[PDB]
This record gives C-alpha cells, structure tokens and sequence, in this order.
RNA sequence: AAGCUGAGGCGAAGGCGUCUACCUAGAGGGUUUCUGUCGAUCAAGGGCGAGAGUAGGAGUAUCCAACAGGAUUAGAGACCCUGGUAGUUCCUACCUUAAACGAUGCCGACAGGAGUUUGUCAUUUGUUAAUGGCAGAAUCUUUGGAGAAAUCAUAGUUCUUGGGCUCUGGGGGAAAUACGACCGCAAGGCUGAAACUUGAAGGAAUUGACGGAAGGGCACACCAGGGGUGGAGCCUGUGGCUUAAUUUG
C-alpha cells in the first residue's frame, strides 16, 4: 500500500546501482530522497564474500527488489550508475549491467540511465604509494 | 511497516506542462506541526523529456527545490545541468577548449552562477590536424561568452531564461560574434547553479500559480 | 647494492666518530 | 519450470581444459530471444537443451 | 643540384628569397614611401617600417600606423613612387 | 646501450612533467611515459534488446561511458595493451589500423 | 587544479597548467635608430638549486618512513589487508646532494635531401591559407663521413693529426676509505693517501641454452571415461644385513 494512484497514471522512482568490486547496491528511492526497499549482494544477496560482487548475485538482489516494487507498487525506476569514489577514479563493475537487466525482465519499466560516478578534479592521493600495489 | 506515510503529488510552467511531475512520499503530520515541517528543501532532478514526452533536449536537466505546500508540494527553480554522458561526449583532443564562469543576477530576484564550454573548429582550407586558439584569441572569446550571457540573463526574467536553455537561443548569439574572430564549434551552457533563491513572498505565490492551501500553511 | 653499501659506510663512519671522541 | 532451448549455431569451444562448448540458442518456449549458454557434452546444431534457469548468459565469448 | 650552384651572378628571384644580410651585397628591403590622404593635397614622406604613427600637416588622424613589419595603411590612402 | 632514442619518454624541451596512475597497480608514473581513450556502451549489447522493451520514451539512445585510461609499463604489458616486439619494428610509430 | 594536455610552449638549470586584477623579467622577430670591439672561456669568490632532512611558529583533510594488529610462510622484521604519529601545506632560518641524464662542457665556421611543427615578419586575395626569410623544437632517409660496435647532421670536417678557453681519466680492488683542514645545530658536504692485494674487472655485438616472458603450433599431456598398480598371499629383480662364498654389471 502506498501510491493512491489517480486512475490511469504512472509512478516513477530511482535505482542508485552502486557497483563496486566486492559488492552491489540496488538502493531504490524517491526522487526527493525518501528511501524505499534497497537490498544488496552482501545482505540478502548471498553468503561467502567470494561471490558478493558476482553478476548472478547482483541479478538475484535485483529480482528481490522488483518483487517488492510491483507490490508497493511503483512502476518504473530511473537508473543512475555509481561506480566508486574520487581518489580511485573507478567506474562501475560488471555486476551493474546484470542488475539493470534483471529489473528489465522482472519486469519493471525504466528510462533515463545515467553515470553519476563522483570523479574529482585532480584532488587527493590514492592508496599504496609511489610503487602502489604489487601482488 | 510502511503504512501511514502520506503520499503527495508534485507540481511552475514556464517551459512545459503537464504540470504534475511525480509523487513524493514523506510521513503523517502528527500535530504541533505543518506538512512543510517535512519535505524540507528537497531537490528533484528531471530532464526536459519527462513532461513533454519528446526526445531532443533529453540530455538537459532541470531541478526544483520544495519551496512550499502541504496538500500538494509546489516547487521553484533550483538550476540546470547536463547528463554526464553528454558533457563527456563534447570534449575532443587537438582543439582549444574555452570556459567562462559568470556570476550574474537576473531581472527578477535570483542570483545565478552560469558556466559554459566551447571548442575551436578546423574548416576547409587548414590541412593540419590540430588547430589551437591563441591565449589572446581565447581571452577574446571569454569576453564574448561573459558579455552575451550576462546581458541576456540580466535583461529577461527567469521563465524566459528557462525557455531559452531548451531553445538554445544564447548558444547561437555567441557564434554570431565568433565568426569574426574564432569560429568555435560546440558551445553548450552546461550548468547554472542558483546561489540566492527568492524567499517565499505572497507576491511570488501570485506569480508561480501556488494555491490557497499552500500559503495558508507556509508563510 | 651500491646505495646500501654507501649507507653502510655512512654508518661505519659515524661510529668511528663516536669512538674517537671517547678519547679527545 | 524446465524450459527448452535449441541450438542455432556453435560459435566455438571454451573452458580451461577444452571440456565444454558454447552456443547461440533461440528459446523453444516461443517467447523468443537468443541466449548464449555453455553446454557440457557434444552438440549438433538444432539440438534441444533443457535449462533449469533461462536467465543469465554465459560470460563474454 | 648540390654541387653546381652559380653564386657570383644569381637570379632576381633568389636575391629576394634570401635574407636581408645573406645577399652578395647586403642592403635593406625598406624605403621612404610618399603618401596622400584624399582629403588633403599635401604629399607626405614616411618610412615604411616606422615606430611612430604618421600624420600629415593638416588633418589629425594618423596616415599610417605601427606594427612589427610594414606600416598599416589606415583608410583609403595611396602611394606615389618618387 | 640506449634501447630507444626516446628513452621511453615522449618529452623534449622540458625538465619536469606531471604524474598519473595506472588503473590497476595504482602506481605513480609521469604523464609523458600509455594512454587510451575508451568508449564502451553503458548497457551492453545483448542486454540492450531486453531493456528497450521496458523503456519509457520511444526509440531512445542508450548512452555511452567515456574514460581516459592511464597504465604504466608493468601494468600495460600484463594486460596485453602493449607487448614487446622485434628490434626492426620497434621504430614503427603508427598503430595497427591502416587506410587507403 | 581532472578532461583540453601533445615527441606542444616558457625558464640559467632545478622547474612551471582553473579564472581575475596587481608589480616584475626576457628570448625570438622587425628596424636606411645609437655606440664602436665594449668580446670568448674561466682557479678563487658569489648566488639559484628536485625530494628527503633540520630549527622555531601556523595548520593538520588525504596519503603515509616508524609503530600496532591481521593474513600468508618452515621462518616473514617483507610483498597483500585494517588502523596509524613524524612528514606531506603555509612563514622564517638552514642543509647543498640526485640516473641534477642528451650519462654528450662553452663560444665560432663549414659540410644533404625530405616533409612536420612553434613564434614572427615579407611578397601575393591559395589570407586560421600558399611559397620564402631568420629563431626554436623534434623527425625521417636507398646520402656522405665517423665509430669497437650499438649507433651519430653531430659522436662529421682527426696519423690527409693544430679556430679559442675550461675541467676530468691513466688496469681492478683496498677507497664515496684513513689522517688533517675548512663549511654545517646536526645529519653530512668538500678536498683526498698508504700499507697491503690481485689477473683480470669492464664495453658492444653473435651463436646456443634457459625464463614462475609473449605469440604460433602439437601429443594419452590432460579432459571425458575404461581397467589396474599402491593394501593381502605368492613368483621374480634390486638394495640392506648375513656368510668360508653369498661372483658380477
């Protein structure tokens, strides 16, 4: 129970797919900023830690949200892609594009996909150092 | 679990409408309080394409602060941006990129900071791969970008501005002048951040088509 | 590594300095 | 529950030890779509494969 | 033709193409132009390169104006060879 | 001896240059010394036809991500962005693509 | 101070990237301005000099020598992970070293083509361009000469040996040392031996072999499987122990 729909109207929301190595987030919310059901690979998504970020486990979490959305029930959610933060400069993982596609074939209506990765303008030092990571 | 949270419609045209945009959900007003003691300056973020159902100008983005209401939330110009896809696409190598940040007051009671990005162009007779504008001929353009943008902003009120950002009127008035010096291909107006918004007066309620239900509450 | 050998002598010298002043 | 593909074209072979094929398939359910799935054994074009899960394509090529 | 070049008596092209100093006799590429604004009828001498912006006696506006090289002839103005 | 006239550095006329980072090592390297401008599709390819059923707004253009990539020699070789090659074709300063 | 950002520009080198106003220096070009050899190079002597480091204030977001845990390993004082103070930033004094590298001292002349490119001028309406001039910055080449070779339009014009100045090296260690001095708050810098010791230490390139280097191929090499061996008793071969001999490969 929620929308109190007018009759022949469409209700829209947001996705916020934060895709980063080690985890995936499908934290859907209203445009204003009131959070609806979220979920993620780590929580209800799986187990292990091995397979948090892997694109099956993102695909499982993105059905678990869209179970609820029809129920709430929204309709379609705008998708914004967040990769990772500024110092690292990392763009979204593979687990994004499986999470998006599970919402489509759930199925939930969509539109306006954006990359909202916080990139810096120069700014700060990375981890590691001069030589950086060497493994 | 979720029950008892009161959903409300969202609503100034301006450029288009299709006045209703979306439904935003907060919470029940529990006495001792107004509806406006929730929905406190929430921003929203919408393309031009959402209301007119048209491609073209799909990339441009608009934003509105939650200025007033309780029965139904009414809203006010927060600013503009591009989609990050579009802004990224414009940049090219082997060309002189040109910027111009302008602090500019409107005819009405906003204060704005506008931005822009403009590139040089090769054309016809030049065979070389890279054309670079001179420091002087780049600084000539920044004067043209400021002067056109600051004058066109200053003269007109803010509904005309927000129409002209869709119509790309100010874009074309720049390339007029540049033909004389540097051709400059590209030219987009990127951002306009609202620094100092007008406070909610009863004259502004009469302008923006905000109902009697709102100004009873939030004043 | 020559760098290190250099570091070792720097150290070696600083010790002979110490011992010597023991006796100024 | 127990859906039925059929092999349009064998693109090639894969795995570390060359153990498995992978194949373009068009669903026999008739909903339509093409899925790129890794099969185990040996596959002649036009063969029918039963998939517990219709979702997820394999990885890359 | 690296080996044979005739350098005592070169072409009229090649003297103009080579540098001011590099010619067989060194001498400059710059002369005193006569000038006239169509307003006046007074015929004014000037140095083509200049440094100083040129006026006639009568008017007020400079006849020629200074750049790096040759003088920049402002307005419709003309040259009588003398 | 000198392997390259360049010395692996593309800088002439200047004593100093800025540093960047390979995306993988995170290593600090001068800018002068393995960049790629990289356009990938944001959805995918096989995902895209499943999406365009469920799209609000008809037709639409599904956007592309852009990324300027900086590596470093150690990182570049491991990923097969660059490899070593024969002493004669080291000089070859054009990329693989070729046109008429 | 991303992207623009390049074998692009400026600066004596170290080095220098948002925009605005402010004070300041100069290279290159043009010049029928002026002076008239005022110059080249340099022991001493004088300044500038990455990053680290030091002293005293002002900061302290990020990252982080040390340090503390966690993993891995035989051990791990490390590589990987989570935290972390000194430092990293500004101001006033210091220190004076780097693969401070074009590992190529400075000024001067001449010797070959080719097209790039930065600044600026010249003759043209090919005017954000064409051809040519000086000054930069690189490049290419079936060119000449040089070099041990790699290679180099300078590393050419050198037994066909001499344009002018300065500094350095004289087999390898011992020795970025010792002693003595000067400079330094200190860390150190700078100048710089001998006893003794040794037959090589090095440079470039070729042929192999090798790589937990890359790319091509292959086979019971694995994959999928089938049947065994390793356990039990016995037959035989070999090591051990035994013996006069347990003949021997």
């Amino acid at each position: 129970l929620g929308p109190v729909k007018r009759d022949g109207e469409i209700v829209m929301g947001v996705a916020h797919i934060y895709a980063s190595k080690n985890d995936t987030f499908v934290h859907v919310t209203d445009l204003s900023g009131s959070e609806t059901l979220a979920r993620c690979t780590g929580g209800i998504a799986v187990r292990a830690q091995r397979d948090e970020a892997t694109p099956y486990a993102a695909m499982l979490a993105a059905q678990a949200v869209a179970a609820r959305l029809k129920e709430l029930g929204v309709d379609g959610v705008h998708i914004k892609f967040r990769g990772e933060g500024g110092s690292s400069r990392r763009l979204p993982a593979q687990g994004a594009q499986s999470a998006l596609r599970a919402l489509a074939r759930a199925g939930v209506k969509i539109g306006r996909i954006e990359d909202v990765t916080p990139l810096p303008h120069d700014s700060t030092r990375r981890k590691g150092g001069r030589r950086g990571r060497r493994l | 679990s979720f029950i008892k949270k009161e959903w409300r419609h969202v609503m100034p045209a301006y450029f288009t409408g299709k006045h209703d945009i979306g439904v935003t959900v907060s919470n029940k007003c529990a006495r001792g309080r107004v509806p406006m003691d929730y929905v406190n300056n929430r921003v929203w973020e919408l393309s031009h394409a959402d209301m007119v159902n048209d491609l073209s100008h799909a990339y441009r983005l608009f934003s509105w602060r939650s200025i007033a209401a309780g029965s139904e939330v009414y809203t006010q110009f927060a600013g503009m941006r591009l989609t990050h896809d579009k802004l990224d696409s414009i940049m090219r190598k082997y060309r002189t990129l040109i910027n111009a940040s302008v602090d500019a007051k409107t005819a009405d009671g906003f204060i704005l900071r506008l931005f822009t990005v403009g590139f040089t162009k090769k054309l016809a007779n030049s065979h070389k791969n890279h054309t670079y504008a001179n420091s002087h001929k780049a600084r000539q353009v920044r004067d043209v970008m400021v002067k056109c943008l600051t004058d066109a902003c200053e003269s007109n009120g803010v509904e005309q501005l927000c129409k002209d950002f869709v119509d790309e009127k100010i874009e074309n008035e720049i390339v007029e002048k540049c033909k004389q010096i540097c051709q400059i291909e590209g030219v987009y107006i990127t951002k306009v951040k609202v620094i100092k918004a007008p406070a909610l007066s009863n004259e502004q309620v009469k302008v923006l088509k905000i109902s009697k239900d709102a100004a009873q509450l939030s004043l | 590594r020559a760098k290190w050998r250099k570091k070792r002598t720097r150290r070696l010298k600083r010790k002979r300095r110490k011992v010597r002043a023991r006796s100024k | 529950q127990v859906k039925l593909a059929v092999v349009k074209q064998v693109i090639g072979r894969t795995g570390s030890r060359g153990g498995v094929t992978q194949v373009r398939v068009e669903f026999l359910d008739d909903s339509n779509r093409s899925l790129v799935r890794n099969v185990k054994g040996a596959v002649r074009e036009g063969d029918i494969l039963s998939l517990l899960e219709t979702e997820r394509e394999a990885r890359r090529l | 033709t690296t080996l044979d070049v005739d350098i005592l008596h070169p072409s009229v092209e090649q003297e103009l193409h080579t540098n001011k100093k590099k010619t067989l006799v060194p001498n400059p590429r710059s002369e005193f132009l006569s000038l006239r604004c169509p307003s006046c009828t007074g015929l004014t001498t000037a140095f083509s390169h200049s440094n100083v912006p040129v006026f006639c006696k009568n008017c007020q506006t400079p006849l020629a104006t200074p750049t790096g090289g040759r003088i920049l002839l402002a307005d419709q103005v003309e040259i009588r060879p003398r | 001896p000198v392997k390259r006239r360049n010395h692996g550095r593309s800088k002439m006329n200047r004593g100093h240059t800025r540093t960047v980072n390979c995306m993988n090592c995170g290593r600090q390297v001068p800018k002068d010394k393995i960049t790629r401008f990289a356009i990938k599709n944001m959805v995918d390819a096989s995902s895209a036809k499943d999406v365009s059923d469920a799209c609000i707004y008809q037709g639409y253009e599904l956007p592309k991500t852009y990324q300027k990539q900086y590596y470093c020699v150690s990182c570049a070789v491991h990923r097969h962005v660059v490899r070593p090659r024969n002493v004669n074709v080291r000089r070859n300063r054009v990329p693989l693509f070729l046109k008429l």
